């Protein structure tokens, strides 16, 4: 089978830049190379096919060259909307195979997080859980630090994070931190405490309630 | 207007057979071959094969050839693939898709799991404030298989929306979406997370009332 290597799994760019994007052929496919957006949970979307020829629709900011073995997909004037995964394909003989695709990442101004803690709701009260929400929203770069501690005292188990894709309105990231507790747990304490570091602040965001109010 | 309509979601056991349907209409079946696409979770793309309808004849990758086999019906305007002994490697998201003119169409793909887990239907909780712009949740806890459909006022709110990856823990998804609006605009205007899960043929919203 032929294989197609795209040897870039990430690429760092900023906005307004241009990039490239490379697929190199075991063996040679004439121009017979297909290039493919992917949205996270989304349908493939075919940009380029003959090596060079844009799909209808397809923005002008994305052009095709090569031919043979060495084959690129070159984006000008990079924009958060590009934030998706680029595939390379080969169609000239069967098998058709892809390449194993080029994540974009864009470099963009700091940003501090928007910091929001959520209790336990009433109704999952009434079933026997107690989960506490803490959301960190909007916040570039990637690296950040988040802590819990319920009655002032530091809580690893039963915390899971979970992470957006850098965003492709504005290029931060964001996250939600669970901590997932029994009922009775949670009501022999009275502080819970979401805490995040950043590179934006000096000090920890803080955010924080008492049970019984 | 072409459009290729796959199910959502299929969960079946280990060691079982399916069939996997692809529905075409907008133009004239019998002209264009069908392909079919497989990717993995987290993972990149894989040609499964394509078909010409006109005559049922293939071209297969040789990797599934003891795995699938595609067929299609001229008289209803769907194309098949039947996979067979299926194992956790063969969860994926399912794609069929088409060229028409200058223009390619794409299903939106059948989730297959496959596992030896049972269906469950989450549970739904509306996240308001604690006691300038407000942030509110929604928690969708403890469902299997994948996926989720989980909108804002049925759709209609989609700005200021983020949804997170699901998590697994102990056989079973937990996800979460957060949303934010100006002050003035929550709680005078009514906000309802909405949440789908078609596996369990589960349906609920959730309006985000103050404690
Ligand atoms: C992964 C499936 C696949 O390989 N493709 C595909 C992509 C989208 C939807 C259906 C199939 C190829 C795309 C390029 N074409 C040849 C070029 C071409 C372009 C425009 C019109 C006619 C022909 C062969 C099939």
């Amino acid at each position: 089978d032929i294989v197609m290597t795209q040897s870039q799994k990430f690429m760092s760019t900023s906005v307004g830049d241009r990039v490239s994007v490379t697929c190199k052929a075991s063996q040679n496919v004439g121009t017979n190379v297909a290039w493919y957006q992917q949205k996270p949970g989304q349908s493939p979307k075919a940009l380029i096919y003959s090596a060079s020829y844009r799909y209808s629709g397809v923005p002008d900011r994305f052009t095709g060259s090569g031919s043979g073995t060495d084959f690129t997909l070159t984006i000008s004037d990079v924009q958060s909307e590009d934030l998706t995964e680029y595939f390379c394909e080969q169609y000239n003989s069967y098998p058709y195979t892809f390449g194993g695709g080029t994540k974009l990442e864009i470099k963009r101004a700091d940003a501090a997080p928007t910091v929001s803690i959520f209790p336990p709701s009433s109704e999952q009260l009434t079933s026997g859980g107690a989960s506490v929400v803490c959301f960190l929203n909007n916040f570039y770069p990637k690296d950040i630090n988040v802590k819990w501690k319920i009655d002032g005292s530091e809580r690893q188990n039963g915390v899971l994070n979970s992470w957006t894709d850098q965003d492709s309105k504005d290029s931060t990231y964001s996250m939600s931190s669970t901590l997932t507790l029994t009922k009775d747990e949670y009501e022999r304490h009275n502080s819970y405490t979401c805490e995040a570091t950043h590179k934006t602040s000096t000090s920890p965001i803080v955010k924080s309630f008492n049970r019984n109010e | 207007q072409v459009q290729l309509q796959q199910p959502g979601t299929d969960l079946v056991k280990p060691g079982a057979s399916v069939k996997l349907s692809c529905k075409a209409s907008g133009y004239t079946f019998t002209s264009y071959w069908m392909h079919w696409v497989k990717q993995r979770p987290g993972q990149g793309l894989e040609w499964i094969g394509n078909i010409d309808p006109n005559n049922g004849g293939t071209n297969q990758n040789e990797k599934f050839k003891n795995k699938a086999t595609l067929t299609v019906d001229k008289s209803s305007s769907t194309a098949y693939m039947h996979l067979s002994s299926l194992t956790s490697e063969d969860s994926a998201v399912y794609y069929c898709a088409i060229e028409v003119g200058y223009y390619d169409y794409w299903g939106q793909g059948t989730t297959l799991t496959v596992s030896s887990a049972k269906t469950t239907a989450p549970s739904v909780y509306p996240l308001a404030p604690v006691c300038s712009s407000v942030t509110l949740g929604c928690l969708v806890k403890g469902y299997f298989p994948e996926p989720v459909t989980l909108t804002w006022n049925s759709g209609s709110l989609s700005s200021g929306v983020h949804t997170f990856p699901a998590v697994l823990q102990s056989d079973l998804y937990t996800l979460s979406s957060s949303v934010t609006v100006t002050s003035s605009t929550w709680p005078s205007q009514s906000i309802t997370c909405n949440v789908a899960h078609p596996a369990s043929s589960t349906k609920v919203d959730k309006k985000i009332e103050p404690r």
